[PDB]
């Protein structure tokens, strides 16, 4: 209808969420833990609804809004900023992920945390969360911009010292506190040097009319600093601070006390996007930004590379996940240096996508171990948790970026527009080739060792969960909820990753604009590939199939099928080299 | 972990069903929709949207982009 | 689960309970101070709306 | 303030898992001297990609 | 200044269960007045306030 | 006040509109959404009367009721910042006065 | 120290005295003597501890009241601010 | 450690009304609690010139010459502001002593 | 055993005795206590690191833990004095730190483990507390008085003082009946 | 549900586990040893010398209890079990054992 492409429901839906959300934080006393489960989830599911229908809209046509609610502070002399939205491409963009991912970890989190006596409480703070990170990605203007940064760092400060009654827990919170102390210093100094300048905060209004004062300075008591420079300075010292790039990701880890629903929300996309987001936010100035060209790929390579060993080596599953985001996080970062604005949504979404529902997994898995997140302790959990196991499988094929996979792309996307123009590019290439590679160890090591090793864990477990009076239709070691949640989620996924996909890897460009003047020629690349990109590219390809069949033949054990497994591995080879001739040559 | 007793005078929130829960949802939900509601349509009336597909905007008219006499 | 018990036959699923303020429901004292309080809450929300919105 | 009072388990206000590891100092030695090797391992990365 | 007073003596005679135990035997005029009028006497005191920022007496309508 | 955009010519919007292309025009707001039309304090009494008697019933079976009562202030409350914002004279990028 | 009276004359405590009862017979030579008044409290069995028991509708129709009298105040001082003696509707609005 | 045999407490005024809230019940106090409680208030310097030294003696020189160094970083910010005609940091004198909203009418 | 390795600012050292001997003070501990607690330390270490672990092979375990049983059969039948007991002592020791992993897990029943202390318990005096007599009843006169006592009224929870003179119903007969009576009687 | 009257703690037998059960499993397991000659003369008064039990051969016994019964034993109670009865107690009074 004309009247819903004219006037958004999107706002009507957000508002009843959020209003939901508060009064039942405030009148949980009438809300039982049903009712309060009920009231949300048809809230968020009215939320969803509309946003899914608008995201076709604003993502192949080019539908955008901007909403003001009225005028809201006085903040100079005869000046007043209002509330102000704007759901456009870059907006949604990370509103609709972070809503479906929401949606899917609510109806996960009443099977988790199944009999916990506060159910409610970490209900309302997921809501809480989702709502701030929503608002923060909808901002208008940098005053709503700014209120979402400090909403996103006070919530994620109540899901994270969940267990209040710990003061270990305690300092974890607190690392992280003061972490998001510093971002919204960096934040709203940056924020005081752009209406010092321009006199305004309509973020649209500053994307046009930055590039007037690229010839700028600013006078520091000693130096005389380019304008352009200082403010993409403090703009991207915030971001990573947020995104856990090396040196400031040490409160990433330390974060995983928190409940699984909460670690699989913020560290897959909402809270380690936001950085990226403030990147896609405001991309003409770091097209001007000298700092930016320098700093983005450097740093982002060496966070790639340092995330993704650390993670192949950690035994803790929440920590393993938790360095995968760090190296994912760099390899955005670097995404993001590349220039092209797409292969960046593209990338969030798979990572995103795949790492909740990995969390997912994780979490039955840890639930089902005893509060035990160590696989030292685990093996031989195929029986016990099949559809984790399988679900899992897919999950990593997909996370890792293996061959034939839909996280494949993301990689050959980022290889494919990287800029050799650098000074610092050989490290930064080393670095990026050597965290490409790291995905297939940990996924590996994580599946294998969960669920098909050897019996590590204690016998209670085993021999409690398989005693025969519990032979049942009704048997099962995780709920109904969560296998439809895991089910439903990878389903969607899918179907948005091959939506996108077709829209900006078609020869057909379908994408709407994302208001940028900045254009390369990395797509050629990708349109008219010449020869030599492609054996580099089979370079890489190589590297991993040896990494795979190392991680596959390799008997680190004593053990019953050590000669079979050399005479498997010459078999293999032998096989293959004749089915290429085979194919190759003769029929 | 397994239930231990809450004291009575407390009014805190560990373990607790409402039985008339579904009441208590139904008054809760649908007034908040009226007042978001109203919410949007006060707010409708300061949205901005651009042009739809097969328009063009007159550099000449009232509604086109204006500098300032000074 | 295995052995789950409803909340009915469970003896230690809570109704809403507590005293919401510390204040005797039988107070038999003439006190103010609650009154001086919504007082002040009422006066200034009605010299807000018969004053300064439009 | 350098410890999180608690009437049940009072912690320090900073955690050392690492403490095989005695101070800061030789922390930095021995992380230098464990990551030399992915500093070779990366400069032949380097060397194959750049020859070919 | 009788706005409330009256508010404070009408609703300062004890504790909940008190004042409700009161009020229910309080005749219907009596309950009536104490809620009526404290609200009438503030209500009056802020329309002659709102009043008093108006000029509505200007000549030059229409 | 100025153009701010550079000039074009009748002939040119005249082949314009010959080609099918058409000249953007702010719309009227739609009734439901107008503070002034009639449909807008018929949906507002409907929903205070509804709001009533929807808290008679939440006050006989022991329902929170104070939602409901924000729905009847909020009515009044709505109307004086809907209808007092579209006397301003400033100027967003929906219409010029 | 509090010196407030509690046999209040507005009204009756709410009260009853089959709980705790006296034993007033069968006496030994050791026991104490028994209490004298021993009358408890009763709560109205409708009283909800974790809310305010408030059924009144004084307060929405004084802030109701409020609203409507905000909104045709400034329909007034709108109407005196143009000129007129009551608002010029136009025939048509359009989005600020 | 042996508790703390004597040690700074609480103390009252004569004839002070006490603080009777939620039925008046005080607990016994923690010797250890009290003793920090009271640490800090009563603790003093042994001999001249031990605060220089006390702690490091290069970041209590620094915390020293602090308002020197916000002095000085002020004065070449001010060199900054008059070269380029920014505000200056003076007491501008530019609404002839009349104040910010204030009444100004006569009698008679 | 409680799990506070490292939420308390300890050294090496301390964290070595701790790990190898249930204290950190092993001086204070008998030959046999000393021994007996470095064979639990050490088989405790390495069944963490040969049988949950990452590529574990149960043969090499029991040929270790055959070896391991013999050297402390040899140690304790030592002299506490002998420098062969002690040479056992260091080599066990530095065993004891070459696995050391700062990833410990640590099981669920101990005092400081990762998941202890998440629920605050209430002890009776909290569940049998009720000053408004809602749940429980509640005297009028507020209390039993014991003998030898005073009768005095309970201390409130709310001490507001905000109170008024005594409020009494409007048109209260309040004549002195008792004296008008006897007056009238003579 | 609760009865919405004041309820006090009940400590009913103060076991969190089968007493009978505890003790039953733990023979089981020593009798599992190489060095403990008879099974059938173990008794819950028995003291770990009677059965043919040395310091070496207890640490190894009760480190597999702990791991049998799914909890974890201070060195101080460990030391302060003279015979099978005290270690059955504090298994089965133990909130964790499972
Ligand atoms: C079309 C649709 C296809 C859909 C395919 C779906 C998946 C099919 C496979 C299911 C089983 C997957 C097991 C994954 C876990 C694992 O490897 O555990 C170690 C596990 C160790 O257990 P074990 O049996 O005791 O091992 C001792 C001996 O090694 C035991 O030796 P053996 O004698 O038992 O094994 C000999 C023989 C046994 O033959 C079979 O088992 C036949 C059935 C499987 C055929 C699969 C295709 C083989 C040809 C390619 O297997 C081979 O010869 C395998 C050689 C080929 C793999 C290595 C080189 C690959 C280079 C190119 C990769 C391109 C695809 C990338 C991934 C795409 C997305 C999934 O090893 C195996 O399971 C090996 C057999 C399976 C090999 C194929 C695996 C395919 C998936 C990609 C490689 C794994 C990446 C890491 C994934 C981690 C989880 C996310
Ligand atoms: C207690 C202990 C507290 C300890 C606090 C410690 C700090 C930490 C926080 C702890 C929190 C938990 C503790 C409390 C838990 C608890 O008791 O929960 C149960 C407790 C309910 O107790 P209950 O046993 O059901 O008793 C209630 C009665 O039965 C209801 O009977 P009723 O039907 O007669 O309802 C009476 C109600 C009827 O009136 C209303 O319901 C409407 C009230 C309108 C207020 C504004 C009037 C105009 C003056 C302000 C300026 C406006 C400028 C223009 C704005 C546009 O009027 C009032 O209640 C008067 C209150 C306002 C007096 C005026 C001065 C303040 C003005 C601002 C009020 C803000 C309220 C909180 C908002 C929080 C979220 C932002 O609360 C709740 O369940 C929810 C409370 C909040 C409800 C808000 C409903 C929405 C109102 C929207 C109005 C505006 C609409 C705008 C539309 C769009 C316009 C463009
Ligand atoms: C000729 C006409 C002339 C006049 C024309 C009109 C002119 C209008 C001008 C404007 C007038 C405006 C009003 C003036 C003031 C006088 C109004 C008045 O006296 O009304 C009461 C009066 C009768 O009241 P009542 O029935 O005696 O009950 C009041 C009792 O004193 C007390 O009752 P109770 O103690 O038995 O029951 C307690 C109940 C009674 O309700 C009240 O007392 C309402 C006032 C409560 C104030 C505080 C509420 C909380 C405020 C929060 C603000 C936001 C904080 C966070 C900000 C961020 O309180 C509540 O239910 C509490 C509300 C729930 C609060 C929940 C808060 C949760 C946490 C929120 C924050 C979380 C984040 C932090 O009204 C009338 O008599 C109406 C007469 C209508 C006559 C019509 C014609 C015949
Ligand atoms: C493996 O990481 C590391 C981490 O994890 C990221 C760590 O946490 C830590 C621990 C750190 C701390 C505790 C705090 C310290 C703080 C830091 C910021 C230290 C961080 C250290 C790093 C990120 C490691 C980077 C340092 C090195 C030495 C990497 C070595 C890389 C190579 C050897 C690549 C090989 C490069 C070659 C061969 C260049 C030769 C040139 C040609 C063949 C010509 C072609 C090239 C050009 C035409 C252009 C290039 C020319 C130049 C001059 C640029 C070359 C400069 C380079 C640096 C390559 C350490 C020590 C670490 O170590
Ligand atoms: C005008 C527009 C205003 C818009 C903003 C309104 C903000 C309201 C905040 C919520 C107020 C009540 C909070 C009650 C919390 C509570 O009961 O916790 C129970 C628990 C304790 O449970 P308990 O069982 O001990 O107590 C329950 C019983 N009561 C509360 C009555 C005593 O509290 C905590 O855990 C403490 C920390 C609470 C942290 C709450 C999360 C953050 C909330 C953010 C809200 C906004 C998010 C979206 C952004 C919106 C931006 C506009
Ligand atoms: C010019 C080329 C230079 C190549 C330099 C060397 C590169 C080596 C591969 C990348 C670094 C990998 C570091 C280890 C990551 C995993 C760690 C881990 O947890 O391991 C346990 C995993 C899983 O085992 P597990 O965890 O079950 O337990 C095994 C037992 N422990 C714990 C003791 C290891 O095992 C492995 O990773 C097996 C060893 C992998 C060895 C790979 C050898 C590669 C040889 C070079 C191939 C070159 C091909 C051509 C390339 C061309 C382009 C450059
Ligand atoms: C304080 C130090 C002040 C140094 C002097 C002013 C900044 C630089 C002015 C000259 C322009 C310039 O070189 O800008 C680029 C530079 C970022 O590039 P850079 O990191 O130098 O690249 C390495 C090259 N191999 O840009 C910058 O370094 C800009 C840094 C701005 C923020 C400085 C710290 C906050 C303000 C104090
Ligand atoms: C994805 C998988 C989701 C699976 C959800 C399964 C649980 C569920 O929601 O079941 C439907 C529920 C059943 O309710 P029932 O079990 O009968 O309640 C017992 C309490 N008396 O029934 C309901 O939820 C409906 C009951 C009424 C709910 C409130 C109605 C008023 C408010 C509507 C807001 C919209
Ligand atoms: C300029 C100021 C920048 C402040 C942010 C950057 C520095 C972060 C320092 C982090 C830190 O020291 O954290 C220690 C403690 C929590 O650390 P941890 O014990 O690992 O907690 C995990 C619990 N299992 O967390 C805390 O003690 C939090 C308080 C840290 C105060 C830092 C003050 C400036 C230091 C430079």
């Amino acid at each position: 209808l004309d009247f819903l492409n004219e006037y958004p429901i999107i706002l009507l839906t957000g508002l009843l969420f959020l209003f939901t959300t508060i009064f039942s934080l405030i009148c949980l006393s009438y809300l039982g833990l049903y009712g309060v489960f009920i009231l949300n989830l048809a809230s968020i599911l009215l939320f969803w609804l509309s946003m899914l229908y608008y995201f076709n809209l604003i993502v192949s046509e080019n539908y955008y809004y901007y909403i003001s609610l009225g005028k809201w502070m006085y903040l100079s002399n005869g000046f007043r900023v209002s509330f102000d939205l704007l759901i456009d491409l870059t907006s949604i963009s990370f509103s609709f992920l972070t809503l479906t991912i929401g949606v899917f970890v609510y109806i996960y989190t009443f099977s988790y945390f199944r009999y916990e006596p506060l159910v409610e409480r970490l209900i309302l703070f997921l809501n809480s969360f989702m709502i701030s990170m929503i608002l923060l990605v909808s901002s208008g203007n940098f005053i709503v911009l700014f209120l979402g940064w400090e909403l996103i760092g006070l919530t994620s400060f109540f899901l994270i010292n969940f267990w209040s009654t710990r003061v270990g827990t305690l300092k974890a919170a607190f690392k992280a506190f003061s972490f998001n102390k510093l971002s919204d210093l960096f934040l709203f100094f940056a924020i005081l040097i752009i209406f010092s300048t321009t006199y305004n905060l309509d973020i649209l209004s500053f994307n046009n009319q930055i590039y007037l004062y690229e010839s700028y300075n600013i006078d520091m008591f000693y130096w005389s600093i380019n304008l352009i420079e200082i403010i993409s300075f403090f703009f991207i010292s915030c971001a990573f601070i947020k995104s856990a790039q090396f040196g400031a990701h040490i409160w990433l880890p330390d974060s995983m006390e928190a409940p699984v629903p909460a670690s699989a929300l913020i560290h897959s996309a909402t809270l380690v996007s936001a950085g990226i987001y403030l990147l896609l936010r405001l991309s003409p100035l770091f097209e001007l930004s000298k700092y930016a060209y320098f700093i983005l790929p450097l740093i982002g390579s060496v966070t790639a590379f340092y995330g993704g060993l650390v993670s192949a080596f950690q035994s803790d599953t929440k920590k393993t996940l938790a360095y995968s985001t760090i190296s994912h996080c760099g390899f955005l970062m670097v995404s993001y240096s590349t220039g092209v604005l797409e292969f960046v949504i593209l990338y969030l979404y798979v990572h995103g996508f795949f790492k909740a529902a990995t969390f997912l997994c994780v979490g039955n898995v840890n639930r089902f171990n005893r509060n035990i997140q160590d696989f030292k302790r685990m093996g031989g959990f195929y029986k016990y948790l099949p559809f984790e196991c399988l679900a899992s499988f897919v999950c990593m094929i997909n996370l890792s970026g293996l061959p034939l996979t839909l996280g494949f792309y993301i990689k050959h996307l980022l290889f494919i527009g990287l800029v050799e123009s650098y000074t610092l590019y050989p490290l930064i290439f080393s670095s990026l080739i050597l965290g490409a590679i790291a995905g297939v160890f940990y996924s590996y090591r994580l599946f294998y060792s969960i669920f098909f090793d050897t019996k590590k864990g204690k016998k209670a477990i085993y021999l409690q969960a398989s005693r025969i009076i519990l032979n049942s239709k009704f048997y099962s070691n995780t709920s109904l909820a969560s296998n439809l949640s895991i089910t439903f989620l990878v389903l969607i996924s899918y179907t948005v990753i091959l939506y996108l996909y077709c829209t900006t890897l078609n020869n057909y460009y379908s994408l709407s604009d994302l208001k940028s003047i900045y254009i390369n020629n990395a797509y050629s690349y990708f349109y008219k590939p010449d020869y030599n990109f492609l054996n580099a590219v089979s370079i890489l390809n190589w590297f991993v199939i040896i990494l795979l069949i190392s991680v596959i033949y390799l008997n680190w054990r004593w053990s019953y099928y050590y000669t079979k497994s050399i005479d498997s591995l010459s078999k293999f080879i032998l096989f293959s080299f004749f089915f290429f001739i085979f194919s190759k040559y003769i029929l | 972990f397994q239930k231990y007793p809450i004291p009575r005078y407390l009014h805190v929130g560990q373990w607790i069903v409402n039985k008339n829960w579904k009441w208590n949802t139904f008054h809760m939900f649908f007034p908040t929709a009226i007042l978001c509601f109203m919410v949007w349509r006060n707010s409708m009336i300061s949205t901005a949207k651009p042009p739809n597909y097969g328009e063009y905007v007159d550099p000449q008219s009232p509604v086109a982009p204006k500098a300032i006499k000074y | 689960d295995a052995y789950y018990h409803d909340d009915t036959h469970e003896g230690l699923m809570n109704e809403p309970h507590g005293y919401l303020t510390m204040d005797d429901p039988m107070d038999l004292r003439p006190n103010y101070e609650k009154s001086a309080l919504e007082l002040l809450f009422l006066v200034s929300g009605g010299a807000i709306l018969a004053l300064m919105l439009g | 303030n350098m410890w999180m009072y608690d009437q049940v388990y009072p912690e320090y206000v900073i955690s050392y898992n690492e403490i095989h590891l005695v101070d800061q100092w030789k922390g930095l030695k021995e992380s230098f001297s464990q990551s030399a090797y992915w500093w070779a391992m990366m400069a032949m990365v380097f060397g194959f990609y750049f020859i070919n | 200044v009788v706005g409330v007073l009256v508010y404070i003596f009408f609703n300062s005679v004890g504790g909940m269960i008190i004042r409700s135990r009161i009020k229910a035997a309080q005749p219907n005029p009596n309950q009536v007045k104490v809620l009526v009028m404290p609200f009438v006497a503030l209500g009056v005191s802020l329309v002659i306030s709102r009043a008093g920022i108006n000029g509505d007496d200007f000549g030059y309508k229409g | 006040m100025q153009n701010a955009y550079p000039e074009i010519t009748d002939q040119h919007r005249e082949f314009l509109k010959k080609q099918g292309l058409k000249v953007y025009e702010p719309k009227p707001l739609p009734d439901q959404i107008n503070p002034f039309s009639k449909t807008y304090w018929i949906t507002n009494a409907f929903i205070i009367g509804v709001s009533f008697l929807a808290r008679r019933h939440a006050l006989k079976v022991g329902a929170p009721r104070i939602f409901w009562s924000g729905c009847i202030v909020g009515v009044p409350l709505a109307a004086i910042i809907s209808r007092g914002k579209s006397d301003q004279l400033d100027e967003l990028v929906g219409a010029r006065k | 120290r509090q010196n407030f009276a509690k046999n209040i004359t507005t009204t009756d405590i709410p009260k009853d005295s089959h709980h705790f009862a006296a034993k007033r017979s069968g006496f030994t030579q050791t026991e104490q003597a028994p209490f004298a008044y021993n009358d408890v409290y009763q709560y109205p069995k409708d009283y909800k501890p974790w809310n305010y028991n408030y059924k009144g509708n004084g307060v929405l129709l004084a802030l109701f009241l409020g609203s409507a009298f905000s909104l045709v105040a400034y329909e007034r001082s709108y109407a005196s601010k143009t000129g007129r003696y009551q608002r010029k509707v136009q025939q048509n609005y359009y989005q600020i | 450690a042996a508790p703390p045999a004597a040690f700074f407490l609480y103390f009252f005024v004569p004839d002070n009304f006490p603080s009777a809230q939620s039925g008046f019940r005080t607990a016994s106090r923690n010797p250890f609690q009290v003793q920090f409680v009271f640490a800090y208030d009563n603790w003093e310097y042994k001999y001249c010139g031990q605060w220089w030294s006390m702690g490091s003696l290069a970041v209590n020189v620094l915390f020293f010459v602090v308002p020197l160094f916000l002095w000085l970083i002020l004065q070449t910010q001010s060199d900054q502001s008059s070269n380029r005609d920014d505000n200056s940091l003076t007491f501008y004198f530019s609404n002839a002593g009349f104040f910010f909203f204030q009444i100004y009418t006569n009698t008679g | 055993s409680k799990a506070y390795y490292f939420v308390k600012n300890f050294s090496w050292a301390e964290v070595s005795n701790l790990l190898c001997y249930g204290t950190k003070y092993p001086t204070v501990l008998n030959h046999q206590q000393k021994v007996t607690r470095l064979y639990r330390a050490t088989l405790r270490r390495v069944y963490a690191h040969q049988v949950e672990g990452y590529k574990t092979d149960f043969k090499q375990y029991n040929e270790n833990i055959t070896d391991i049983g013999k050297d402390f059969n040899k140690m304790l039948a030592l002299k506490p004095e002998s420098l062969e007991l002690q040479a056992y002592f260091k080599k066990y020791e530095d065993l004891q730190e070459e696995l050391f992993d700062p990833a410990m897990i640590i099981d669920e029943s101990r005092p400081y483990a990762a998941s202890s202390g998440r629920y605050y318990i209430f002890d009776d005096y909290l569940l049998k507390f009720d000053p408004f007599g809602f749940y429980s009843p509640k005297l009028l006169s507020e209390n039993r008085p014991e003998e030898a006592m005073p009768f005095y009224e309970d201390y409130p929870q709310n001490d507001s003082h905000w109170n008024l003179w005594e409020q009494f119903p409007e048109d209260f007969e309040d004549s002195n009946a008792e004296r008008e009576a006897i007056l009238k009687s003579n | 549900y609760a009865p919405q009257k004041v309820v006090l703690r009940n400590e009913k037998s103060g076991y969190y586990a089968n007493p009978d059960d505890v003790a039953r499993r733990l023979i089981r397991l020593i009798s599992l040893h190489d060095k403990v000659q008879n099974p059938s003369a173990i008794t819950l008064k028995s003291t770990w010398s009677e059965i043919g039990v040395d310091p070496l051969s207890y640490v190894e016994i009760m480190l597999e209890a702990e791991n049998e019964f799914y909890i974890e034993l201070a060195d101080e109670d460990l030391e302060r079990f003279r015979t099978v009865e005290d270690a059955v107690e504090f298994i089965a009074r133990n909130f964790f054992t499972n």
